[PDB]
């Protein structure tokens, strides 16, 4: 097996959020870690200014910014959680922004438990320095002696083994960590002093059975010195012989868990806590007491960092990230918290599932993200944006127009509308728009084109007449009507040349000053459908669209006889017709009724239209229309899946675009609207800006408690959702919740903090919850899935639960409810008393399967309306995953243990296939196909288990370090190779995996490699070594780094060439840069 | 109960003035050796588990005398063989009364391995090259999906309230999963120990290993197991699974019965108890250097005594044994135990060999 991996979506959670000087000694930066990648900012009065992002081949674990001695400005370093260490500088070289690697090295010892307290990294104040507590038992020390570009460092014993935090200390004549400890006795604090000079610890100023449960450690700066110790209940500060204490009522209630520095002095400090509480701790003056204010409520910290003004970054790995305002203790009101602004943040990801919302046929992603409160539904759709700043309410509108009224202006300032025998003019000033009267323009007519034209004119061509109009007090000038009086029936005017067609004929004038003036007549061997007259000053042909023969044509300049002629088949009349001009080539669009688009190689001088191609885009009639974005001209299809059309290297891309139906467009260039479209459909006109490229778009929807499963039950057009809110015993709520502000509400009839179950049932269109169930007391919700079973035509919502006691380990009970939604309300349709809890289910070939602790279990849907099992299988292992493929069943348990089993018609009963055991965690389980199973497993790999007697044992051919933790796969796609299989993730990366033929596999393998001897790695840190499998460590194999390749588009065109350098290549030959970069670039469209 | 639970483990039996030697001997994981094999010697040796021995042919005598000599560790193979454990020697005893050879000693299991080559030597005695099976560790199910801010309340201060503050410490970073703290907990090694330490206290008081591979290998010792499911446990090679796969043994299996006749229920757990500090089931050598791992209960059914009893070579001081067979087909199942002095307590149990027993699940 062969595949490749890529990022959809990177991590959006906050684990890191530091500020310094960085970029310059006179910026003030703020620096983020979002798990693999880094952010830098700086900040300024308006907010935050981004500047550089850059990903690294780790996961960021350590993150300190430092100044050592006589450098301008201050350098980073960053662990990760692979012992990369590296000292970074930010580096501007012109117009070009780099971060530069001062040092690095891997700071791992060969025999070492890694701590229980994780990997803590800290820097002295003198920057002599930097301590690692990695492994218990040991200390490394990095000194910071400016010729150590290697990182080469030494460890020192510590006696005490089980170390909880650490800091250096201020104001010492030696470099001194002071930190908490426990032992058997208690748990204490102590202190050593470092001395590179020897290697060795000195005993150090002082040492304290401090509280049960202390955990936090906060060096005092210079003013006092000395070190807070935070714990459940009391705030301790200590030093030599001053020591103070408190245990504020206020914050026994969560623990603190998160620290930062408000100034300098070390007057202030902004705690953390568990649930969202944000405090202020000052003290108070020297050194008298401290007191704790609680400011008010965050989004739940991670970590937090003072940004100067009274702004507070508040990073989130639960929900959004924030910048916060704070306010003084003010003589009207009590210290305050106000949020500024909210940064999105999808994870965790704990389920998710793809729906094509829309019917377009276009998936979406809609996740269960957060917890606790910063619960969400996240509806993430890809596509191109339409920023919309004006909206109006005009029904019937069959065509738009821009148009400059006053000829000495450079600028738009009109829009003509066109209604169904009836043309309306709307005028712009600023961004007020008014219905108004255009002298010259008739408005009892309905218009196919008006604009500006040569000579300083416009031109408005109807169904009765063309008309045309002076700039300079407007009258008509001119007017051309029918011979026998006979509607106009298709328009297409240019700047100097009008060619109107009247039923099956069509004439061609021209435009000069006072005059338009008839040129050509001619005849046509079916009626006319569209017309196209675009120069590419006057063009020398007229493209057409014909009604019986459904054929596109070229034709001559004032002559109109065929140049090239194309039968384009089917019973379907063209719609819209387009000479454009993309890359630097010319092309000819043509769209049919039923949605198709067929696009041809355009020859001007000749005529010769070459290479057909086709494509399907929505199956509503589409209209095409030319815009400008970014110097360079783009097509826009409209209609019900509405397109733009731009050229990537001489082949045309299809990128969608992200609205319901648009009717007809036009670009609008005013004042108030510069550089705008103005997109009418059959309700609404919008004026937006456009965004260039493609990108992911997210819709929030709180919930403020924890979802946990959601599937999609189309009949319904809604969702359903387990969710999970937590009372406090009296049961009350904490705030009001999705399950508590449902429209309709129920509670399942039967047969100190506590979790209550509900199902949502959530509206499709705007996630609105109209109806939340209750399971019982001590029912926890597993499983969820929304199917029709055996003969009934009803789709029900089943749910699979267990029953959790405190005393029980194992649940001995649970159930299988089957419920329906029909009115407002839920009906349950059948329970089912089952011997255990049921952590999955699924739709298996018309009956339910489900997991049952040990058992895997099958059940029929009788006429009766019961659940009726036909067969059982016992395990070893415990059924926790359950997937299938056709009568094919995978089950896994949380070690890593895979089982194959297969349902036998013709023998009523379930047969093992193969089986896999190797202990490791496990964390999510997906079929990729009849013969290959991709899984998730511990420290963030993903591993792939392949089918091929004796041969029912499972061979390993897939082994990655992915960085991500994943929690739920599901095969969809977002996009309108071969598979799609999507994941979720904690920090709400999304990923998806895809399946290569060995030949593909084989080249991009090689291209890695050539990519990794020319691309920089931000640590120096070495590719192969970061996606190593690693827990054992070994090489990733069978999966090709999606997010590598992809990299190869972003180098200078030299290191291309020297990246193909005799790469044999198929079609083999000697390849070129131009080669890979369409590969390269139909590999980003697959997500 | 007011029986020395010491006596048992310590083999007087076998006299008690033997040569001790500093057990410590560890081989290098996925390392190979030369180790020699103990020849007329049938079980499936546990890491931990202590091993007594007699030996009489004078090959035996040779190389144990060698043994003494060079690195005291041998080879105790799991028959069809493909995988045994290493068994080292920590006390010696040579003996010439009566005016023949014996050599007893007490050897501990080490070590799991897999065989390689078995060149038997032309002295007789087989020479087993050997792979050292590595110990699997895994970290905290959590270790990885954890908070960092979250890192610093990992470590507590050390009552069935406490387990669910607990649960509710440790796995509160579950929420960031697919699953449920109550999950997590099912697969935690302190959770699993704690609960096969419940129907440890219910034989009997004590204290026992920390680590979860220790404890696994002790109570693996423990359960009356026929000799195909002590080799699953033994291949299993994560401790947490070794534990689940123990608990479940221990809640199911609940009657025993004869191995040979298949259906005469000899006793059940409710009678299981411990007169050894090591457990309820140990191996003694008899007085011909046969070994039987002998699971002490309280009451024993469709047992026949014959024979009187007798206190010779007994491996309970204090207590004398009759021999015990099934009523049914005559199989040796064991002996029934009786005290010697009018005040001890227990008066009398049943010590029964594991080889002749069948545990079974009930319907
Ligand atoms: O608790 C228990 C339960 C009973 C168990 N016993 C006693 C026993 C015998 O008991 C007779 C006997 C005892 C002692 C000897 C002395 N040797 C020394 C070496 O050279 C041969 C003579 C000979 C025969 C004879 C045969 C087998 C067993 C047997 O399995 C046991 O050992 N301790
Ligand atoms: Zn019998």
């Amino acid at each position: 097996s062969y595949n490749y991996v890529v990022t959809a979506q990177k991590p959006t959670a906050v684990n890191g959020c530091v500020t310094g000087h960085f970029t310059s000694a006179e910026d003030l930066n703020l620096l983020i870690a979002k798990n693999t990648r880094l952010e830098i900012y700086v900040v300024t009065a308006e907010g935050l200014r981004p500047v550089k992002e850059v990903g690294m081949y780790g996961k960021i674990a350590v993150m300190e910014l430092f100044r050592p001695k006589g450098e301008s400005k201050d350098l980073l370093f960053i662990l990760t959680a692979k012992y990369n260490a590296c000292i970074l500088e930010y580096k501007q070289s012109g117009e070009s922004i780099d971060i530069i690697t001062r040092a690095h090295g891997n700071v791992q010892d060969r025999i070492g438990r890694p701590s229980e307290t994780g990997i803590i990294g800290i820097i002295d104040p003198e920057c002599r320095m930097i301590g690692l507590r990695l492994y218990d038992g040991l200390f490394k020390v990095i000194p910071l002696d400016r010729d150590n570009k290697e990182l080469k460092a030494f460890n020192i014993r510590l006696e005490e083994l089980h170390v909880i935090d650490v800091k250096f200390l201020y104001g010492c004549q030696a470099p001194t960590i002071c930190f908490v400890y426990q032992d058997p006795q208690g748990r204490h604090v102590k202190t050593y002093e470092v001395s590179l000079r020897e290697k060795e610890f000195n005993k150090g100023p002082w040492k304290q059975n401090v509280e049960a449960e202390a955990s936090m450690v906060i060096a005092v700066p210079e003013p006092f010195g000395g070190a807070i110790i935070i714990g459940q209940e009391s705030i301790t500060y200590h030093n030599g012989d001053k020591y103070l204490a408190i245990a504020p009522p206020i914050i026994k209630q969560s623990t603190i868990v998160c620290h930062n520095r408000v100034d300098p002095n070390g007057s202030r400090y902004l705690l953390g806590d568990m649930e969202g509480r944000l405090f202020m701790l000052l003290l108070e003056k020297t050194l008298k007491d401290l007191r704790v204010e609680l400011l008010g409520e965050t989004s739940i910290a991670e970590c937090l960092t003072y940004l100067d003004n009274g702004v507070v970054f508040v990073g989130s790995r639960l929900g959004d990230s924030q910048l916060v305002k704070l306010n003084v203790d003010s003589n009207e009101q009590g210290s305050y918290v106000v949020a500024m602004e909210t940064f999105t943040n999808l994870g965790p990801i704990v389920d998710m599932c793809v729906v094509d919302l829309e019917r377009q046929g276009q998936g979406q992603l809609v996740t269960c993200s957060g917890a606790f409160k910063e619960g969400s539904l996240r509806i993430i759709r890809n596509g191109i944006g339409i920023h919309e700043h004006a909206s109006i309410d005009l029904p019937g509108i069959k065509g738009l127009w821009p148009l400059r009224s006053d000829p000495n202006r450079e600028t738009d300032d009109t829009l003509v509308l066109s209604f169904v025998g009836q043309t309306r003019v709307l005028m712009l000033n600023g961004e007020e728009v008014e219905e108004t009267e255009l002298m010259g323009f008739v408005d009892d007519q309905q218009t196919f084109f008006c604009g500006n034209v040569a000579h300083q004119q416009l031109i408005q061509i109807t169904s009765a007449s063309v008309r045309l109009v002076s700039q300079e007090p407007k009258a008509l000038v001119s007017e051309w009507k029918e011979p026998q009086a006979k509607n106009i029936s298709v328009a297409s005017c240019n700047s100097s040349q009008v060619v109107v067609a009247v039923g099956r004929a069509l004439y061609y004038l021209q435009i000069h000053p006072q005059e338009l003036r008839q040129i050509s007549h001619t005849e046509m061997e079916h009626e006319v459908a569209c017309l196209d007259i675009t120069p590419l000053g006057l063009s020398p042909l007229c493209a057409i669209g014909l009604w019986t023969d459904i054929s596109a044509r070229i034709l001559k300049l004032p002559s109109f006889e065929l140049l090239h002629k194309e039968m384009l088949g089917g019973e379907i009349i063209p719609r819209s017709i387009l000479m454009t001009t993309f890359e630097s080539s010319h092309y000819l669009l043509c769209a049919l009724g039923d949605g198709a688009l067929f696009y041809f190689g355009l020859n001007i001088e000749t005529g010769l239209l070459s290479d057909r191609k086709k494509v399907t885009l929505g199956t509503q009639p589409t209209v095409l229309r030319t815009f400008r974005s970014l110097s360079t001209t783009n097509v826009f299809a409209c209609s019900d899946r509405p397109t733009v059309i731009y050229s990537s290297n001489h082949k045309l891309v299809f990128s969608n675009v992200n609205l319901k139906e648009v009717n007809y467009m036009c670009p609008l260039n005013s004042d108030g609207y510069p550089d705008s479209l103005a997109l009418a459909n059959n309700s609404t006109l919008t004026i937006g800006t456009i965004d260039e490229i493609q990108k992911l778009h997210i819709r929030t929807v709180p919930l403020y408690e924890s979802p946990r499963k959601i599937c999609y039950q189309e009949v319904s057009q809604c969702f359903g959702v387990l969710s999970s809110r937590i009372e406090v015993q009296d049961t009350t709520a904490l705030r009001p919740s999705a399950s508590t502000q449902a429209l309709s509400s129920s509670v399942s009839s039967s047969k100190e903090e506590v979790e209550v179950h509900n199902l949502l049932i959530i509206d499709q269109h705007t996630f609105e919850v109209l109806h939340a169930h209750q399971f019982l007391q001590n029912e926890y919700a597993l499983s969820l899935v929304s199917c029709k079973l055996g003969k009934d035509p009803n789709t029900y919502f089943i749910v699979g639960t267990a029953m959790v006691y405190p005393e029980e380990a194992e649940p001995k009970q649970g159930r299988i409810v089957v419920f329906q939604y029909s009115d407002g309300k839920l009906q349950t349709v059948a329970e089912k008393e089952v011997k255990g809890a049921v952590y999955s289910m699924v739709e298996f070939n018309g009956k339910l399967l489900a997991s049952i602790n040990s058992t895997v279990r099958l059940y029929e849907w009788t006429t009766e309306k019961e659940l009726r099992t036909e067969c059982n299988h016992y395990n070893n292992i415990m059924a926790l995953y359950l997937k299938t493929k056709g009568d094919f069943i995978l089950v896994g348990d949380l070690m890593r243990s895979v089982l194959l089993l297969a349902y036998k018609p013709m023998e009523g009963n379930f047969e093992e296939i193969a089986r896999d055991f190797n202990p490791n965690w496990m964390s999510a389980v997906e079929i990729l196909d009849d013969d290959n199973f991709l899984g998730a497993e511990n420290a963030f790999n993903l591993f792939v288990c392949q089918k091929d007697e004796e041969r029912q044992h499972l061979q390993e051919v897939g082994l990655f370090h992915l960085g991500e933790f994943v929690n739920v796969f599901c095969h969809g796609s977002l996009v309108m190779t071969q598979g799609s299989v999507l994941f979720g993730t904690v920090n709400g990366m999304i990923g998806l995996v895809t399946s290569l033929s060995e030949s593909w596999y084989n080249l991009l393998l090689d291209m890695q490699n050539r990519l990794n001897k020319v691309i920089k790695s931000v640590g120096k840190i070495e590719h192969s070594f970061w996606r190593s499998f690693h827990t054992k460590t070994e090489p990733a194999t069978g999966f090709i780094d999606g997010d590598l390749i992809e990299s190869f588009l972003d180098i200078s065109r030299p290191k291309m060439q020297e990246v193909v350098a005799n790469l044999q290549y198929d079609d083999k030959r000697e390849a070129t840069a131009d080669d890979l970069i369409k590969v390269v670039e139909e590999l980003t469209r697959i997500h | 109960i007011n029986f020395d639970t010491s006596l048992p483990t310590s083999h007087t039996y076998l006299g008690a003035d033997m040569e001790e030697f500093h057990g410590r001997t560890l081989h290098d994981d996925d390392s190979c050796q030369v180790i020699p094999v103990l020849p007329q010697v049938m079980m499936i040796l546990i890491p931990g588990q202590t091993l007594p021995l007699q030996l009489f042919h004078p090959q035996e005598v040779s190389m144990v005398r060698n043994l003494i000599q060079k690195d005291r560790t041998f080879a105790v193979l799991a028959y069809s063989a493909q995988f045994g454990t290493t068994a080292e020697i920590y006390a010696y005893r040579e003996e010439q009364d009566f005016g023949i050879e014996i050599v007893k000693v007490k050897a501990i299991g080490r070590q799991r391995f897999k065989v390689l080559e078995l060149r038997t030597q032309s002295d007789g005695i087989q020479q087993a090259k050997v792979q050292i099976l590595p110990e699997c560790v895994l970290p905290s199910t959590m270790s990885a999906v954890q908070l960092e801010s979250l890192n610093k309340c990992q470590i507590f201060p050390s009552s069935y309230k406490w387990w669910q503050k607990y649960q509710k410490r440790k796995f509160h970073c579950a929420n960031l999963t697919s699953w449920p703290r109550w999950l997590y907990s099912l697969y935690d090694a302190e959770t699993l120990m704690d609960r096969i330490k419940k129907q440890l206290r219910e034989w009997d008081d004590d204290s026992l290993p920390s680590n979860p591979i220790d404890f696994s290998y002790r109570v693996a010792a423990c359960l009356p197991i026929d000799d195909v499911l002590r080799i699953q446990l033994l291949k299993i090679g994560s401790a947490i699974q070794r534990l689940r796969c123990e608990l479940d043994i221990m809640n199911k299996c609940t009657s025993l019965c004869c191995k040979q006749c298949q259906e005469t229920e000899i006793t059940t757990k409710n009678e299981i108890f411990s007169l050894s500090l090591c457990g309820p089931m140990a191996a003694y050598v008899n007085p011909h250097g046969y070994v039987h791992e002998t699971l002490t209960v309280y009451k024993a059914c469709n047992l026949n005594l014959i024979g009187r009893p007798s206190t010779e070579h007994s491996w309970f001081p204090g207590y004398a044994w009759t021999v015990a067979q099934c009523k049914i087909c005559a199989s040796h199942i064991g002996w029934k135990f009786t005290a010697t002095k009018k005040d001890m307590s227990p008066q009398k149990f049943w010590g029964l060999t594991r080889s002749a027993l069948l545990p079974t699940i009930p319907d």
